[PDB]
């Protein structure tokens, strides 16, 4: 997934 | 008068001295079946080679281990090759199946290797880093890359990308490939727009990301991706297609289930939400010539 | 005189009777154990991806469970398997030789004891590799190959019908080929075993004692003699039939290679041959004592 | 006057030596079906009785104390  | 007594126990005697010669013959001939070991069911072919593919030009049928020693290679090792009647025969680097191995490894095991090679192809394993370097470019013809998934409900999809690479230990094993060649699984490896944030995708994209561990960070992160979702894997801030993650039986796992708060499945974005765990896996390449 | 006792010894009729009740008892086993025979005992040992020239090089590739691998110690040598414990005192011990239930028979001639035999490895409850150790030989060509890679040591670990353990450590180990007769070296021990192969058996003296010296003699098996029992007799041979091969002098104080005596306390009417032909370790239960545990692993020094 | 006597004391010399060669080969059958648990399918199980021959073991030689 993606990281803020 | 004691007649037959001792001439009876004379009768015993030498009977029972005729049964022990006997017996001991017997005994020699129980011996004789007793030297071979067990029989082992996992054993090597003789034919050998460059890749799979070379293997497979050479007479090789049946899938199964083999050794090859890449040009560059100054040793060779075992490798399973997968092989099918049209001549094409495949050299597999990863495979997941069933949660028996743990992907949670250090810099130097996935450089090595790691898990078990079987006959049958029913082992989860990770074939070192330094091996799918030497096979990719141990020359100049063009290797390709199939990534083959399953899930929970029997259904299967692939996908494929062109000119795939690995380079040396020296660039952090980065990853790379020319472009995505299609398939039903989508192409993960591109990224994906995730949600609100305007990068998603160019933070989860992974063709020319350098491979990372716990041990050895050299993601796009502040933090460390390879230690918060925990394995050894391309990452980039993170990751949208993440195959040696941890293996959640019966896929659908949620926030509650990791420990850092991240989702650390076994996922390919493209595909399915990242809240799906594959139920199998498998990563293989074979020339692109051999395709087209 | 009158027929007093000679009519008393019919003790003799049921000493009969018995023996002879022994071997029916007898035939019909060795006939079951026929039968179990018709088919074999199987492994599937999937091989770890990880190898290397040896156990210590694996280890330090990431090798940390102890189980059966596959190594090549030379570019000139078919890759081999070969049981590896990764847990004992830092662990990359290479296993050579190993008993533990007396499931492997010993007593072989000169090629097997030459080309290796017995169980690698076999399956654990319920896993798909093989981590749990069988009884084995490595074999003499392969032995003599890893210690001559470089300084090796050596590590024999025993275990008694009690539960208790004992080892004995030797820091240098050495076997030359076969047209040296694999001649054995040893040297730098330490324990709590006795060093019987360097001082042979403790409870004897003068040259009785150091005719049990196993270090600096060549290998034996019942088929070729080369022990240091010098004589013509052919019927006085430190390796007997089904006796083990080993290093023989005149002619042990140590056979980790004897027969596998269940119970451990052991007779000399229930030798074959009269003489303690068990698995033996002098320096630590005496002589007519078998280990229930036994076995022999190497590893490079580091030099 | 007899000729019984000079018989049996030898006969119980060999029944002597059959209990020895008897007990060897006890141990010695024990000993090579272990060692097909390692080689064939499975192995008999049998629990050797050594008390048994230790007992007439140590009788007969109460008689050759005897003549
Ligand atoms: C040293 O060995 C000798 C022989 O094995 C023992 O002395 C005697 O040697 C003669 C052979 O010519 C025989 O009477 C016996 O073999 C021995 N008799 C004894 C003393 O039992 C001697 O005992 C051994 N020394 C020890 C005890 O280690
Ligand atoms: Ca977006
Ligand atoms: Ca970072
Ligand atoms: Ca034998
Ligand atoms: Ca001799």
């Amino acid at each position: 997934g993606p990281r803020p | 008068t004691h007649d037959s007594s001792i001439r009876y126990l004379q009768e015993i005697y030498n009977s029972n001295n005729q049964k022990i010669v006997n017996l001991k013959e017997k005994v020699a001939q129980l011996e004789a079946q007793c030297q071979e070991p067990c029989k082992d069911t996992v054993q090597i072919h003789d034919i050998t080679g460059k890749d799979c593919q070379d293997i497979a030009n050479k007479g090789a049928k049946q899938s199964g281990l083999y050794f090859i020693k890449p040009l560059k290679a100054n040793q060779q090792f075992l490798v399973y090759c997968e092989i099918d009647g049209s001549g094409n025969g495949w050299t597999v680097f990863q495979k997941r199946l069933d949660g028996s191995v743990d992907f949670k490894k250090n810099w130097i095991q996935y450089k090595e290797g790691f898990g078990h090679l079987s006959p049958t192809g029913t082992t989860e394993f990770w074939l070192g880093n330094e091996k799918i370097h030497l096979i990719s470019t141990q020359s100049a013809i063009p290797y390709a890359l199939r990534v083959e998934l399953e899930d929970w409900n029997g259904r299967t999809s692939t996908a494929d990308y062109a000119m795939f690479k690995v380079g040396p230990e020296a660039d952090k094993y980065r990853l790379t490939y020319a472009y995505f060649a299609g398939g039903d699984a989508g192409d993960a490896f591109d990224g994906f727009d995730f949600g609100d944030d305007p990068s998603d995708k160019f933070f989860t994209s992974h063709n020319g990301m350098q491979f990372s561990t716990w041990d050895n960070d050299n993601d796009k992160f502040e933090g460390n991706c390879a230690e918060q979702d925990g394995s050894g894997w391309w990452m980039n801030k993170c990751h949208a297609g993440h195959l040696n993650g941890v293996y959640y039986q019966g896929g659908t796992y949620s926030k509650a289930s990791t420990p850092n708060g991240y989702d650390n499945g076994i996922i390919w974005a493209t595909w399915k939400t990242r809240w799906y765990s594959m139920k199998k896996t498998t990563m293989k390449i074979i020339p692109f010539n051999r395709l087209t | 005189v009158n027929s007093n006792i000679p009519t008393n010894l019919r003790v003799l009729r049921s000493i009969l009777e018995n023996l002879r009740s022994k071997i029916q008892k007898l035939e019909s086993d060795v006939s079951a154990q026929m039968e179990y025979c018709r088919t074999p005992c199987t492994v599937s040992c999937n091989i770890p991806v990880v190898s290397g020239k040896e156990c210590e090089e694996i280890i330090r590739k990431g090798g940390e469970t102890s189980e059966m691998y596959l190594i090549q110690p030379d570019s000139s040598v078919k890759p081999y398997r070969v049981y590896c414990d990764m847990n004992t005192e830092n662990g990359g011990w290479t296993v050579i030789q190993n008993r533990q239930d007396g499931s492997v028979d010993f007593g072989r001639k000169w090629d097997p004891y030459k080309q290796g035999f017995g169980n690698v490895a076999t399956n654990t409850d319920g896993k798909n590799y093989c981590g749990l150790p069988g009884e084995y030989w490595l074999g003499n060509d392969k032995i003599s190959q890893l210690t001559r890679m470089g300084p090796t040591e050596l590590l024999i670990e025993m275990e008694d019908w009690k539960g208790d353990k004992v080892k004995a450590h030797y820091g240098g180990f050495t076997v030359q080929n076969e047209a040296n007769k694999y001649q054995i070296s040893v040297n730098k021990y330490r324990g709590t075993a006795g060093n019987a192969l360097m001082d042979g058996a403790s409870q004897l003296m003068g040259e009785n004692r150091t005719m049990t010296i196993h270090n600096g003699m060549f290998f034996s098996t019942y088929d070729r003699d080369n022990d240091g029992w010098l004589t013509s007799d052919p019927r006085k041979q430190c390796s007997k039939e089904d006796g083990g091969g080993w290093w023989y002098n005149r002619c042990h104080a140590a056979n980790p290679n004897g027969r596998y005596y269940w119970g451990g306390q052991y007779t000399w009417d229930m030798a074959k041959h009269g003489t303690d032909d068990g698995v033996v370790w002098m320096n630590w239960k005496g002589s007519w004592y078998s280990m229930r545990k036994m076995s022999m692993k190497i590893r490079p020094f580091f030099p | 006057v007899i000729e019984k006597v000079q018989h049996i004391q030898l006969l119980q010399k060999n029944v002597r030596a059959q209990l020895v060669d008897m007990k060897r080969l006890e141990v010695d059958i024990d000993i090579k079906i272990r060692s097909c648990r390692g080689s064939c399918s499975r192995a008999l199980a049998r629990e050797v009785d050594l008390k048994d021959y230790e007992d007439q073991q140590k009788q007969l030689e109460q008689v050759i104390a005897k003549d």
